[PDB]
DNA sequence: TTAGACAAT
DNA sequence: TTGTCTAA
């Protein structure tokens, strides 16, 4: 709540982190971790190309590599027991959390 | 007669100046942190095994060095030299055992 | 005092580079990484007063071993700290004569904005930055740093069809090593550590460039 | 320590007295005249005949216990332990030059012993090895008085 | 195709005499000869120098595959 | 106490698999042979 | 960049 | 009594 806002229910966090969280997060649910960098690797090279809001659901190319990196390794759901992927998914979501 | 500068200070290219009168090639330190920026966490790997050998090696006591390898092979193990105390337990899986 | 304290100092990061270009499997020969500080007075300027060393001259290319398309420059800037300006100069230069690879050897550093250019330049331009200080010593010389060899895909997947292994639960190294940094290793490129153990006499350890 | 490479072992023993001839022409980037007179030897005087790439040995071969592990494959130890086997067999042979005692046994049959018990020595699948590293520096960690 | 130590290790041991030995228990049917004990783990530990104990072993690689050894085939120490 | 208490539950899963490489309790390779060589600590004293 | 806050023997 | 985490 203080980072959300009264009439607009939205929040105050720019759109480029928030879908950069949205799109590594469901590659460590498969447990890929390779596509981690790679992720914000292309959304430095698109926000340098071309900075907007207007992206406002999705970038093409994150939602694109986020559906592909699910589509390859289908039954990724198991091969995340390991320390190296809960490692990333407890230090982003506390980077996102402070 | 192998002269030895044992230092008391944390410089590390402070002594690469002097190269031509400095055997630089066996050199060492206690800090795990500075090798481990400057030479690397495989250099820094095989000091904190010699460094708990000198800690128990002052006291008389004789462990073995696989026990050593073990623990600086677990230490090592994600890239960067993490501890074993309650925020080294974060990058850990299973919750009951956290 | 730049006369001999320079000449000492362009000599060994020389040295460094030119057994860097050798470790990573450029063309380099004997006398190139064994030049007595004599010949490179000979072959080199002395005094930077007079200008003799010429920085902007001192770059070199090399070609690699499995083809020679694949090459890299040495890039030795005189300004100490480099901006958007130097970069966008010598990339005109890696641009004009086909390259994808190059390492600039800077003196100071590298503003912020031009290390977001480096690194966030292309993934075909393929883009490096080494420091004038951390080029006095060669690292890989050092008796705690083991034989670090690149693994090329196939023989990962042998590895990890042996082990029953997959790519999250094997051990890892950062890319800002200083040795993943020397050998200008990517991500995903497994290396092979060869360990001067005292048990053993050799150990191998594979690690993910993470 | 040294260094490797086939155009380095390729340099080093045909081509020093050979740039050594008189050239005088400018560094083309950086390099050395002799260099690129070298490079050019290297790339169009020699093709298909590189047998430095096996004189430089690609690598040197890996340790006997990362390939042939050594729970299957016999006498597959460490190198460190292949020198102390071979050493001893090297004193034994002398010392039972002269030794009026039985001695039922050869060097092979001794070589067989060892590596036997090397193998034989093995931690078996299941230690829990862990406990056993974090007793070895946690009970002496009891008896490590300050004074 | 199975590449494991051939040679049973000590927790194999123990734990194959302890089933073997409650499979000797509650009136289950013995397969040596008995000079007339009454502890059970006697009785299994003479089916191990028989090599008589029938009982193959999952032993668990970590991927969730296993190889069936049999400790009819396996060396004892 | 508490030092070594913490080194135990940082190191409990540290077995031995089949395939000798210690691995951790969910698969994490830590050494790809026990001690760099293998063997064991009360068996190695007549070597 | 530095003071309160939180857990362990 | 440490040592990092959080808030100003």
């Amino acid at each position: 709540l203080r980072g959300s806002c009264l009439n607009c229910h939205m929040l105050t966090c720019p759109r480029a982190v928030i879908h950069l969280l949205l799109c590594q997060l469901r590659v460590l649910e498969v447990g890929a971790l390779q596509a981690v960098y790679e992720l914000e690797r292309i959304l430095n090279r698109f926000l340098e190309e071309n900075p907007d809001p207007s992206a406002s659901e999705i970038r093409e190319e994150l939602e694109q590599y986020t559906t592909e990196i699910v589509q390859n390794n289908l039954l990724g759901s198991q091969g995340a027991h390991v320390k190296n992927v809960c490692e990333s998914k407890s230090k982003l979501i506390a980077l996102f959390w402070k | 007669k192998e002269l030895v500068l044992n230092t008391e200070g944390i410089n590390l290219p402070e002594l690469f100046k002097y190269a031509e009168v400095l055997d630089l090639r066996r050199l060492y330190s206690n800090d795990i942190h500075a090798i481990a920026n400057t030479y690397g966490i495989e250099a820094a790997l095989r000091v904190i095994e010699k460094e708990i050998k000198d800690v128990f090696a002052v006291y008389g006591i004789a462990v073995d060095p696989r026990h050593l390898s073990l623990v600086a092979d677990y230490m090592c193990f994600e890239g960067v030299y993490k501890p074993l105390n309650r925020f080294g337990i974060r990058s850990n899986s299973s919750p009951l055992q956290q | 005092m730049d006369d001999e304290e320079e000449t000492y100092r362009l000599w060994k990061i020389r040295k460094t580079i030119m057994q860097l270009c050798h470790d990573r499997g450029y063309l380099v020969t004997q006398d190139e990484l064994d030049q007595t500080l004599e010949e490179f007075k000979a072959q080199f300027g002395d005094k930077p007063s007079e200008g003799r060393p010429r920085r902007t001259d001192l770059t070199v290319l090399v070609a690699h071993n499995d083809d020679p398309t694949d090459q890299m420059f040495v890039f030795f800037p005189e300004e100490p700290k480099v901006g958007i300006k130097t970069i966008k100069v010598y990339c005109q230069r890696m641009q004009e004569e086909n390259i994808t690879r190059a390492l600039i050897v800077v003196q100071q550093g590298m503003t912020p904005s031009a290390k977001q250019s480096l690194v966030d330049m292309a993934p075909k331009y393929i883009l490096e930055q080494f420091l004038q200080q951390e080029l006095l010593i060669n690292i890989t010389e050092h008796e705690l740093v083991p034989e670090h060899v690149v693994m090329t895909k196939e023989e990962v997947t042998e590895l990890l069809a042996r082990y029953k292994l997959r790519e999250n639960q094997l051990p890892r190294i950062q890319a800002g090593d200083p040795v993943a940094r020397y050998f200008g290793i990517k991500r995903g490129q497994v290396v092979k550590i060869i360990r001067p153990s005292e048990t053993a006499g050799r150990y191998i350890t594979y690690r993910l460039v993470q | 320590l040294l260094r490797r490479g086939a155009f380095l072992s390729y340099s080093q023993k045909i081509q020093e007295a050979v740039k050594a001839l008189k050239l005088e022409s400018e560094n083309r980037n950086g390099r050395s005249p002799g260099t690129q007179e070298m490079l050019r030897m290297w790339y169009e005087l020699d093709e298909e005949s590189r047998r430095k790439y096996q004189k430089k040995a690609a690598a040197c071969p890996d340790p006997s216990l990362s390939v042939w592990r050594p729970d299957i494959y016999f006498a597959s130890v460490s190198e460190t332990f292949e020198t102390k086997v071979d050493d001893y067999s090297q004193e034994w042979a002398a010392q039972t030059e002269k030794s009026y005692e039985k001695s039922e046994l050869s060097l092979d049959r001794l070589r067989t012993l060892l590596q036997l018990k090397w193998q034989r020595s093995l931690c078996e699948p299941g230690e829990a090895v862990g406990l056993l590293a974090a007793q070895s520096i946690g009970e002496p960690s009891t008896q490590m008085t300050l004074n | 195709k199975r590449i494991t130590t051939p040679y049973m290790t000590k927790y194999e041991r123990a734990r194959v005499l302890g089933t073997r030995a409650l499979q000797i228990a509650m009136c289950a049917p013995v397969m040596v000869e008995l000079e007339g004990e009454t502890d059970p783990l006697l009785i299994a530990m003479k089916e191990l120098k028989a090599r008589k104990i029938p009982i193959i072993i999952r032993r668990y690689l970590p991927d969730g595959s296993y190889e069936d050894w049999g400790v009819d085939e396996l060396i004892i120490t | 106490g508490y030092l070594q208490r913490c080194i135990i539950k940082h190191l409990e899963g540290l077995v031995v698999q089949y395939d000798l490489t210690v691995r951790d309790s969910d698969g994490s390779v830590v050494q790809f042979l026990y001690g760099e060589d293998g063997l064991d600590i009360p068996k190695t004293q007549f070597l």
